[PDB]
């Protein structure tokens, strides 16, 4: 096959910078070079055909260049709804490779995070099992320090995260943390704490419950 | 071997369905000397008699039931579960008392895609009725004229899933299985073996 | 107007096969030619195959040549992906996409939302469903998604006509090798007394749709 090679692996770039994103073809495809946006859990779209030019409808923003082996794929001044993974792809002939993909994350000020805490169900509890959920709402940068202690004890390896994709309008993130408890172990502790620790706060957040109260 | 009393009778007595607070006292049943109702009251949960919400995954307490002496009636079931799984270790239904009178087994509205009554050897009496159960196949094939007891038993099998759209999904019983028919598209779900 | 979708996705058992549909409308696909193309979990984009469905003429990536192929139904408007003995390393979202006229390239102007095959000896096995109560300004609430296998579901909140502040996390696989998310959304705090929320759970690999009130503990 024709390798298309893709640079950066990943970007993080602020609302209206410009970026740059390239790709080079281990053979010469003349201008039969494609460019797609995929935005997390959508199918792409495509952006450029024939290495320069613009697809019907896509923002004036996105531009093509390049002919042979190297074509760059240029935003002249990012969006906070540019947030993706972009492809290039060797159009002509089969088997039309894509490139690997360049992530494009945007930076922005400090936000800190809401934070919430949710007891077990009495309805899971029932089943012999209490998830406590934490949610950290609407913050950046990505990066938090999550804990959850149990009547003061620091718990380790009974809980997992999950962050959402960033934000298309205002590109912050959002995260929960699920600890995970026997139904017998939920009902001998009684404080149940979810600490967190982050950029913007000026020092870590608790929200917590007594079991029954 | 435990023989407990039906829903109408005893710890049952004015009970309309099995439920959440009742099930308990069917633990270890072998032998219902009544009646079973399964209602959709029972899943909903009642306020008026201060019944919860029957979790469905209590109904796992019927499976040590062999023998009913009356009928049994089945108008509700979790539609997560393709088959009658609850009861398949119930081996005969008497029919000594019937519903209207007239029904020993009635298998109503439910989600199933198969009855599942894998141990079911004889309906001594009582008609059977499986009657809008709208993913149901394999009911027709089982020879309900041996499973019968006393001469003028009926079995009716009305709109349930139709049997081209039953053969055309392969819900038909599985090559192993003798003329006899099935409960199910599995070999343990054959009534015997060839 | 052009639309493609594709449906059939689910969990098959290592060595077993799948047929997926893609169901076009807005325009015909006699006439055009057709592509589908893969995605693994967090992977790039691999190309799989096309189809002129005027003439039945195929192509096929080497990678799955022998194992995959391409039919249509004109007169359903339909499109197909047969995939026989499939392994682990074939999970993936599949899309079906048009090839565009803009130009003599293959350039792929329509994409529809993918349709995700799971490839595992495990069981399909549908969510159990908890509330997120609220109230512990604004109000918190959820949906916690337990114990399911595979991927994916979706969550809505009131059908639909509740989009504002939700937040359905990705799942996270659990030390059982089952699937859970939690879905949020945070509501004026006043409106927990005069307005319902319902969260709407889809399980498409089980066909398993579960509703669920979310109210104040009492
Ligand atoms: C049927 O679904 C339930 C869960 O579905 C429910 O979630 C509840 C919490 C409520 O919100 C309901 O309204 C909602 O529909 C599953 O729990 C059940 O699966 C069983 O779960 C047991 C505990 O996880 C487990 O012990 C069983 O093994 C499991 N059943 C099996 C055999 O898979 C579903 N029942 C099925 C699939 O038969
Ligand atoms: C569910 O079963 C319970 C029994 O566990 C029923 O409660 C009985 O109801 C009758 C009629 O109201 C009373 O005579 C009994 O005193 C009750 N017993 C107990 C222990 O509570 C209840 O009625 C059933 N509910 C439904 C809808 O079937
Ligand atoms: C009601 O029963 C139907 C029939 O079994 C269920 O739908 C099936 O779900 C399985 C996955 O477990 C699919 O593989 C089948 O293809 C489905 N059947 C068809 C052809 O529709 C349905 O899930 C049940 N309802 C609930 C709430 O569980």
């Amino acid at each position: 096959d024709i390798q298309m090679t893709q640079s950066p692996s990943s970007l993080s770039a602020s609302v209206g910078d410009r970026v740059t994103i390239t790709c080079r073809a281990s053979q010469d495809l003349a201008t039969d070079v494609a460019w797609y946006q995929q935005k997390p859990g959508k199918a792409p779209k495509l952006l450029i055909y024939s290495a320069s030019f613009l697809y019907s409808g896509v923002p004036s923003r996105f531009s093509g260049s390049g002919s042979g082996t190297d074509f760059t794929l240029t935003i002249s001044s990012l969006q906070p709804e540019d947030f993706a993974t972009y492809y290039c792809q060797q159009s002509e002939p089969e088997p039309y490779t894509f490139g690997q993909g360049t992530k494009v994350e945007i930076k922005r000020t400090v936000a800190a995070p809401s934070v919430f805490i949710f007891p077990p169900s009495d309805e899971q509890l029932k089943s012999g099992t209490a998830s406590v959920v934490c949610l950290l709402n609407n913050f950046y940068p990505r990066e938090a320090k999550v804990q959850w202690k149990v009547d003061n004890a620091l718990q380790s390896g009974n809980s997992q995260e999950s962050v959402t994709e960033q934000d298309s309008k205002d590109s912050t993130y959002s995260l929960s943390s699920t600890l995970t408890l026997s139904k017998a172990d939920y009902e001998k502790h009684k404080v149940y704490a979810c600490e967190v620790t982050h950029q913007g706060l000026s020092s870590p957040v608790t929200k917590s419950f007594n079991r029954g109260e | 071997r435990k023989v407990c009393n039906g829903i109408g009778i005893g710890e049952f007595k004015d009970s309309l369905s099995i439920n959440a607070t009742n099930i308990k006292h069917f633990k270890n049943c072998t032998s219902i000397s009544g009646d079973l109702h399964i209602l959709p009251v029972a899943f909903r949960g009642d306020s008026f008699t201060h019944t919860p919400p029957l979790d469905p995954q209590e109904l796992d307490i019927l499976k040590t039931v062999k023998e009913i002496t009356g009928f049994l009636l089945i108008q509700a079931w979790p539609e997560n579960r393709t088959d009658l799984h609850a009861f398949e270790n119930l081996e005969i239904i008497r029919g000594r008392t019937k519903q209207h009178g007239q029904f020993s087994l009635a298998v109503v509205s439910l989600n199933i895609t198969s009855l599942g009554l894998r141990s079911l050897k004889e309906i001594s009496d009582g008609d059977v009725i499986i009657s809008g159960n709208k993913n149901l196949c394999y009911a027709n094939t089982i020879n309900w004229k041996k499973l019968f007891g006393t001469s003028g038993q009926k079995t009716k099998i009305i709109s349930n899933r139709g049997e081209n759209s039953c053969k055309a999904t392969g819900q038909v019983c599985h090559a192993l299985c003798s003329p006899e028919g099935c409960w199910g598209p599995e070999p343990r779900d054959c009534v015997s073996c060839r | 107007e052009v639309q493609l979708v594709e449906s059939g996705g689910g969990l098959v058992q290592p060595g077993g096969s799948l047929r997926l549909s893609c169901a076009a409308s807005g325009f015909t696909l006699s006439g055009d030619w057709i592509h589908w193309v893969r995605q693994a979990p967090g992977k790039g984009l691999e190309w799989l195959g096309e189809i002129s469905a005027a003439g039945g003429y195929t192509d096929y990536a080497d990678s799955v040549k022998g194992r995959f192929t391409i039919s249509a139904d004109t007169s359903k408007n339909t499109a197909y992906l047969q995939m026989n003995s499939l392994r682990a390393e074939d999970t993936a979202v599949y899309y079906c996409a048009r090839e565009s006229r803009v130009s003599f390239e293959a350039a792929m102007d329509y994409w529809g939302q993918g349709t995700l095959v799971t490839v595992s000896s495990a069981s399909t096995k549908g969510p159990s469903v908890f509330p997120l109560a609220p109230s512990s300004g604004t109000a918190a609430l959820g949906c916690l998604v337990k114990d399911y296998f595979p991927e994916p579901v979706t969550v809505s909140w009131n059908s639909g006509a509740l989009t504002s502040g939700v937040h359905t996390f990705p799942a996270v696989l659990q030390s059982s090798g089952l699937y859970s998310l939690s879905s949020v959304v945070t509501v004026p705090s006043s409106s927990l007394g005069t307005q319902t929320y319902i969260c709407n759970v889809n399980h498409k690999p089980s066909n398993t749709k579960v509703d669920k009130k979310v109210e104040p503990k009492s």
